[PDB]
């Protein structure tokens, strides 16, 4: 009867249900088009999402997929390098691209009136690019330089080394750039072979968001993407083998690069379509992140996150400069773990504290911790869907992974019914007493043994 | 333990008591290595 | 919800009886001024001097 | 043409009835009533679990800005785009430009004491409850404005409003809390030293407006610690933190609901009373300053004054000129005429910093520390030709500027900061459609007119890094005078 | 799912407390029963006159004479080993802290000699509560910390970092973490 | 309370009290009731 028991208990806000639909169509040649109209915008983002990457390179030509990225902006039959650059500038538009292990993306940002001219440019550079042998030799100097700057961003180097040792027996372990000797001996014939084997109509999605009309985007695509080859099958219906996960360590000791070490640990995860994928997203948020030079308004020593609290109070001074948990999904496997930076003499304490927090998911996590993590996850995910680019990336990425876009209300309904007993079930099945892979760099004299890390995945209490 | 010129640490975090013997025998990896 | 101190009788106001009561409201002063007089150094028991 | 504000009157309400409207909130979970578990176990994400009762016909929201005002003078403005994460902000017209020799550092102190103990909530319970809600909040100090902000799920807005307004309504300023914050108060400028770009900017302001208004520093110094006591702080808030000097803004909220909860935060207690203050006009002096530091590059910056600032009448002209030259692109004047013709230049750009009634405009370059004398000659030559542009350059700049504006305003945070910042500086919000109409009306004569006026006052020169070959003050001034500057 | 059923019982009893919780101050109910409050009031005029009354008066005389012999106040008898009182002492202003320091020094010296003060140095009331405002603020600070951080039995790494792992933060205060080093010159936790 | 590792003495306290309540209840039922 107390007013303290008549509070407004609205689980999922009504705004989650009153969202504009994402419209989809499949064309005769196999290209898929997907659009969501956001009336409160004057600009728009349109792009092409392709289901190919470094994992679809050959061992002898690892690196052609990234090489092709650069050459796609060097000239066509109807436009030259200079002409392409000037046309974009004269409209005030933007044109970007990136390549990963399983997905490749090209997108543009411009006004509504300039959308057709963007679709024309995207189809041309993707289907009619001239791979001049003379330009292939010039780029070799711009790419060998990028391999030196990438070696200066340490976090990117550590995650590559983590893929190299974990997936030794699969193309999923290849690097995106490729070895040096492959870059030096690259020819235009290696690049054309990658195109003819990977860029087909069944592996491409066109997505848009903003002040966009669906029927008009479906007619422009039907006209400009007609010269796209269809898949050829030689009566071969053989399935792909799931990558094998190797428990191993790969460490670069170096006492001449300062007092800070860098480390990353990984577990075998789950693929996109797994019935347990949502729970892995949540488990990533329970471990969370921390930066010593950017705590915010909550001091780390009194944080609600148990992992942060234990790390900040270690030896009364704190044992980490920063750490963060990650979860990455692929088509047939995944990768779950954490990255960290720390002082030479603090490395052992730091790594073992974060391991202790992951293993707590199987034994002792509380519903207060789960609901704190849920609230943070919702604020970040739902907050990043503001611009037209982030929305378009969400459409395209989901069309390749799931075959559809999940509405916001469905995600929130699936996230709502996950409690502490369901977290314990999933962690007991996948993370408890499991194999781990490790990569590291720097002053590593105090690094734990691989077997120490392997046995920290279970407790002897209980 | 190790000689003084090898025991010198690069970091500043304090040595924990369970690790006293580890750091009494610190040795610099002259030239580096990959394991 | 603790009991509200009666300042007219000389009762002490400190801790929870400042934060969770309206004892510090004054109609003819801004709130930032009134509550500045309710720190523990502002009170002294009769007979102190 | 100021906007028309709707009135929201104070109303007395029964406390027990208003509690039926507070959103549910839990800190403890003592058992659980539901016992059904994960009802979607075993179902993969390529399959949908929604039902027909979860489908709706979309109805667009109210995306225009709505305006309202309370009886104590607080101005309110909000807009709804249909998102699920809201942005909230409280803007106060009380920046470092209002400090004096007995107060330097007070605004920085108030920023670092944000979300401390108030009359009805302690420090620990305030920061711990925000975290458990999943929100982020903070306070940022500036030269003209102070801003408190938070972001959260849009159903938690009523819970976050009091934790924002309490900082300006009834803070306590307890001694032992001031003594625990004194550490982080000095580490700010220390962390600023190892940030070259931020140090060059500070040096530019301290040198442009010598010992007045916009030239005061942002952060405290060891000298400031001599007046770090509650009485000095509370005296500063009584002069500047009245409701008439504040604006509240929200994005992805219901306008009427935001007004109701803001009214309830102010109805039972007394706010700081208004006061008449006279705003001193800035005095631009220019000058020169050097700062040697270990670095492989020689940082150099040269600037001039912009008369009138945001309200001078030529804001759009300076933003078009900035786009022609090049900011933070491969057909800009600085990329073609400077970078490509000199391999010893590492970077170059143009900046435009405007305030309510004054601003500066200039260039910023990094270069080889052995060719600083040549860096000065190239910068002077660019200033000598700034007042001349071609039709192709001008037309390409306009198109680039319009696109940037609309694109920037796709993000919640930028929209909130722009609306609040405009209502304090001009009591009006200029739409992006009105900016475009103004951009299109910029001519070649306007450019040439504003560059000449810019050069009627002395320059402001700054050098940072390795300054072993940087010419003498008189030589920099002379080089500019030979190029017609 | 046996854990979810037990959680339903806890939750039912929890919701009942909340639905019956008042939203304003209400006096606490009488502790003693009516049968006990009737015998006491009937025997009061005789029990109080000849026993309980003189017991109360002797007690205050014994306390006052001992404190005055040593020049002490009653509140000087509390220890800084109590967490609440330790926090209260940290909040004191200089003038009150200095007078307490001096009285404690003088009282240890007088107890060592076993010599009374003269009568004219004993003319003061020792029962003035000079610590009360600081004690009530300390209680508020520590009750918040306990409710916001100490509502669960947390796990931890055992015998790591100088502590046991069961909740202690200051190192070397339990026997199974005694003797931190065999070699060296040791060190102080206050100089980390 | 939060911050210290005195974790066995609170258990000893509850066992001792319970033991006393049982000793003096087993004697009364044998002598009185
Ligand atoms: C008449 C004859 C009668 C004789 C009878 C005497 C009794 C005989 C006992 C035989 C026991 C055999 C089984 C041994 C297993 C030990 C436990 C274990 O698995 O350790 C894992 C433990 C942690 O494993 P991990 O891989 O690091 O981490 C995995 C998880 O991630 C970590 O997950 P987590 O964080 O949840 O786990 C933390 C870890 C806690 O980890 C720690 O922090 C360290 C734990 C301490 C080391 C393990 C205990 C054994 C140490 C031997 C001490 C002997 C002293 C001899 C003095 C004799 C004086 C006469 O948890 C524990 O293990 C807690 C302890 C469990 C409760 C106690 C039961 C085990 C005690 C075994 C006997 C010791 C007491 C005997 C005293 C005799 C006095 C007369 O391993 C270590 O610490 C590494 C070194 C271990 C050395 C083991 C040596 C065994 C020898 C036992 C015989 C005792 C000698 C008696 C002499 C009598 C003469 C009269
Ligand atoms: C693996 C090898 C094979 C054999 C393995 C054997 C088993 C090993 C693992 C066993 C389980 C380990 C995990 C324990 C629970 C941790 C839970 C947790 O994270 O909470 C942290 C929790 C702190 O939570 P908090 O809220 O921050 O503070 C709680 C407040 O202080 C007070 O809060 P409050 O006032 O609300 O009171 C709370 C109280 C409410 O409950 C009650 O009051 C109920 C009272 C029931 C009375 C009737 C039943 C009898 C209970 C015991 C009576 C006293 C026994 C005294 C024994 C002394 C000698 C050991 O809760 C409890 O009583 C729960 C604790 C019950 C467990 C005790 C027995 C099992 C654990 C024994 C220690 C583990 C081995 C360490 C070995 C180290 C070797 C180097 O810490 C504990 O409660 C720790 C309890 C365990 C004792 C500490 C370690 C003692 C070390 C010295 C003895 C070493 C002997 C070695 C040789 C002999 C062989 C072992
Ligand atoms: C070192 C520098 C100098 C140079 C080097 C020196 C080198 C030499 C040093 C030694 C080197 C070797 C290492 C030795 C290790 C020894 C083990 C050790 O250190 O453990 C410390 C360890 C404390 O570790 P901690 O790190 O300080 O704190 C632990 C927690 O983290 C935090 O816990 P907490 O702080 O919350 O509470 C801790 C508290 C926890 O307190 C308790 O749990 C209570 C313990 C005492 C209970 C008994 C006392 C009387 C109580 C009333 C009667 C009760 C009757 C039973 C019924 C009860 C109701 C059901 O413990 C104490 O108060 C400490 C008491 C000391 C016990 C030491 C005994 C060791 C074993 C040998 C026993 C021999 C007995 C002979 C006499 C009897 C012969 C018939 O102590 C224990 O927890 C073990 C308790 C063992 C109790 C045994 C009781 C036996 C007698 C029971 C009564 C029977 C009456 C029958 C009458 C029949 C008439 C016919
Ligand atoms: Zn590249």
């Amino acid at each position: 009867v107390s007013p303290l028991a008549r509070s407004v208990d609205a689980a999922i806000p009504e705004e989650a249900f009153n969202q504009p639909p994402t419209l989809t169509t499949t064309l005769p040649n196999g290209i898929r088009v997907a659009t969501q109209r956001l009336p409160f915008h004057q600009t728009a983002t349109v792009g092409v999402w392709i289901d190919s990457g470094s994992r679809y390179d050959t061992k002898e030509t690892n690196g052609a997929a990234h090489f092709l990225e650069h050459m796609t902006f060097k000239g066509t039959k109807r436009r030259s390098r200079i002409q392409l650059e000037q046309e974009i500038e004269n409209m005030g538009a933007h044109l970007n691209a990136y390549t990963s292990r399983e997905q490749t993306v090209y997108y543009a940002k411009a006004f509504k009136k300039d959308i057709p001219q963007c679709v024309d440019i995207l189809s041309d550079i993707l289907l009619n690019s001239t791979i001049d042998e003379e330009a292939v030799q010039m780029e070799k100097h711009v790419i060998l330089r990028e391999m030196e700057e990438v070696e200066r961003q340490t976090e990117e180097v550590i995650f590559d080394r983590l893929h190299t040792t974990a997936f030794r027996d699969s193309p999923l372990g290849y690097t995106i750039l490729g070895p040096e000797e492959n870059i030096r001996n690259m020819t235009r014939e290696h690049i054309l072979e990658y195109i003819n084997r990977n860029y087909t109509s069944d592996r491409m999605v066109v997505a848009a968001a903003g002040d966009v009309d669906h029927k008009e985007l479906t007619a422009l695509v039907e006209k400009h993407f007609a010269g796209l080859p269809q898949p050829k099958r030689s009566k071969i219906i053989l399935p792909t083998e799931k990558p094998f996960f190797c428990g191993s360590e790969l460490l670069h000791r170096n006492d001449d690069m300062g007092p800070t070490a860098h480390v990353a640990v990984g577990f075998e995860g789950v693929p996109w379509k797994s019935p347990d994928a949502v729970t892995f997203m949540l488990m990533q948020a329970i471990v969370g992140s921390y930066r010593k030079h950017d705590e915010g308004i909550v001091p780390g020593k009194v944080s609600a996150n148990a992992t942060v609290r234990n790390v900040c109070n270690k030896m009364t001074v704190g044992c980490a400069d920063m750490f963060s948990a990650f979860n990455t999904c692929y088509s047939d496997t995944g990768l779950f773990g954490f990255y960290a930076q720390c002082d030479e003499v603090a490395l052992e304490h730091c790594v073992m504290e974060i391991m202790f927090g992951i293993t707590s998911l199987s034994y002792a996590v509380t519903d207060e911790e789960v609901e704190r993590a849920k609230a943070q996850l919702k604020t970040q995910l739902l907050g990043h869907l503001d611009s037209t680019t982030a929305v378009a990336e969400d459409i395209g990425r989901q069309m390749l992974a799931y075959g559809r876009r999940m509405p916001l209300a469905e995600f929130l309904k699936r996230l709502e019914v996950i409690d502490a007993e369901e977290v314990k079930r999933v962690a007991w099945k996948y993370l408890h007493d499991a194999e781990v892979a490790v990569a590291g760099l720097g002053p590593l004299f105090g690094m734990p043994q691989l077997i120490n890390l392997r046995r920290a995945t279970f407790w002897l209490r209980y | 333990g190790a000689p003084k010129f090898e025991r010198k640490m690069l970091g500043s975090y304090p040595v924990s008591p369970e690790f006293e013997m580890v750091w009494r025998d610190r040795l610099t990896a002259h030239g580096g290595y990959i394991q | 919800f603790p009991r509200t101190p009666d300042l007219s009788k000389g009762e002490l106001a400190a801790g929870a009886t400042v934060t969770r009561t309206s004892v510090w409201h004054d109609p003819n002063e801004p709130a930032i001024v009134s509550v500045s007089r309710f720190a523990p150094d502002n009170f002294r028991a009769v007979g102190f001097a | 043409p100021a906007p028309e504000y709707r009135r929201v009157p104070f109303v007395k309400e029964d406390m027990e009835k208003v509690m039926e409207e507070v959103p549910e909130f839990k800190y403890y979970y003592v058992g659980k009533e539901n016992t059904k578990g994960n009802v979607y176990e075993g179902i993969p994400l390529d399959q949908s679990i929604l039902e027909p009762a979860d489908l709706r016909d979309y109805v667009p929201p109210h995306s225009n800005i709505q305006y309202s005002k309370l009886d104590n003078g607080l101005r309110i403005a909000s807009m709804d785009r249909g998102g699920l994460t809201a942005s909230l902000g409280l803007f106060v017209h009380a920046g470092t430009r209002f400090e004096d020799v007995t107060n330097f550092g007070v605004t920085h102190m108030i920023q670092n004491l944000a979300f401390a103990s108030t009359a009805h909530l302690s420090l620990l319970r305030t920061v711990k409850t925000i975290e458990v809600l999943g929100a982020n909040a903070g306070c940022v100090v500036g030269r003209e404005h102070l801003v408190y902000s938070a972001e959260c799920l849009r159903s938690h807005m009523p819970l976050l409003v009091p934790m924002l307004t309490g900082n300006v309504l009834f803070p306590r300023f307890l001694p032992w809390e001031l003594k625990a914050c004194k550490e982080k108060l000095i580490m700010a400028r220390k962390r600023l030293e190892h940030m070259p770009d931020q140090m060059v900017s500070e040096l530019l302001h301290t040198t442009a407006w010598h010992n007045n208004t916009l030239g005061h520093k942002l952060h405290c110094t060891e000298r400031s610690l001599g007046h770090y006591n509650p009485d000095v702080i509370r005296h500063y808030m009584l002069q500047h933190f009245s409701p008439e000097n504040m604006v509240f803004v929200g994005v992805n909220v219901n306008h009427d609901e935001l007004c109701t909860w803001l009214m309830r935060a102010f109805v039972d207690y007394n706010a700081i009373p208004p006061s008449k203050r006279t705003v001193a006009s800035p005095v631009y002096t220019g000058g020169d300053v050097r700062l040697e530091t270990p670095s492989p590059h020689a940082h150099m910056a040269i600037a001039f004054e912009t008369p009138g600032g945001w309200n001078g009448g030529d804001l759009v002209a300076y933003s078009v000129l900035q786009t022609i030259l090049g900011g933070g692109g491969m057909y800009t004047r600085l990329y073609l005429n400077v970078l490509n013709q000199n391999e010893w230049v590492e970077s170059a750009m143009a900046f435009n910093t405007q305030y309510t009634d004054s601003g500066i405009f200039g260039l910023y370059m990094l270069a080889d520390p052995t060719k600083s004398a040549n860096a000065v000659k190239v910068m002077a030559e660019q200033f000598g030709k700034m007042g001349s542009v071609t039709k192709e350059e001008l037309q390409r700049a306009k198109n680039s500027l319009k696109s940037s504006i609309f694109m920037n305003l796709e993000c919640r945070g930028i929209v909130m900061e722009d609306v609040g910042r405009q209502l304090l500086m001009s009591n009006r919000v200029i739409s992006p459609q009105e900016f475009c109409t103004a951009i299109d009306a910029v001519t070649e004569a306007d450019i040439k007119r504003v560059v000449d006026a810019m050069y009627k006052k002395p320059p402001t020169v700054v050098a940072y890094g390795d300054v072993s070959t940087v010419p003498h003050y008189e030589e920099v001034r002379a080089a500019l005078r030979a190029a017609g500057v | 799912q046996f854990h979810r059923e037990i959680g339903k019982l806890f939750a039912s009893y929890s919701n009942k407390i909340t639905a019956n919780s008042p939203v304003q101050y209400v006096p606490s109910p009488p502790t003693k029963g009516k049968v006990r409050r009737a015998l006491s009031s009937a025997l009061m005029p005789v029990w109080f006159k000849f026993f309980r009354g003189p017991l109360d008066r002797w007690n205050l005389a014994v306390m006052a004479k001992y404190l005055r012999d040593h020049g002490l106040m009653y509140d000087d008898l509390y220890s800084d080993k109590e967490p609440v009182f330790a926090r209260a002492l940290e909040l004191l202003p200089p003038d009150i802290q200095a007078a307490r320091f001096r009285r404690l020094m003088r009282g240890t010296y007088l107890n060592h000699l076993r010599l009374y003060l003269p009568v004219h140095e004993q003319n003061y009331d020792p029962f003035i509560p000079y610590m009360a405002p600081y004690v009530e603020e300390a209680k508020f600070q520590l009750q918040e910390e306990e409710e916001l951080l100490g509502y669960h039995m947390w796990e931890g790494v055992w015998y790591s970092g100088g502590v046991t792992g069961f909740g202690d933060k200051e190192p070397g205060e339990h026997f199974l973490v005694a003797l931190p080093n065999l070699y060296g010159a040791g060190g102080s936790p206050m100089q980390a | 309370s939060y911050g210290n590792g005195t974790v066995l003495m609170p258990i000893v306290r509850r066992v001792f009290i319970g033991a006393l309540v049982g000793i003096y209840a087993y004697a009364a039922t044998d002598v009185v009731l």
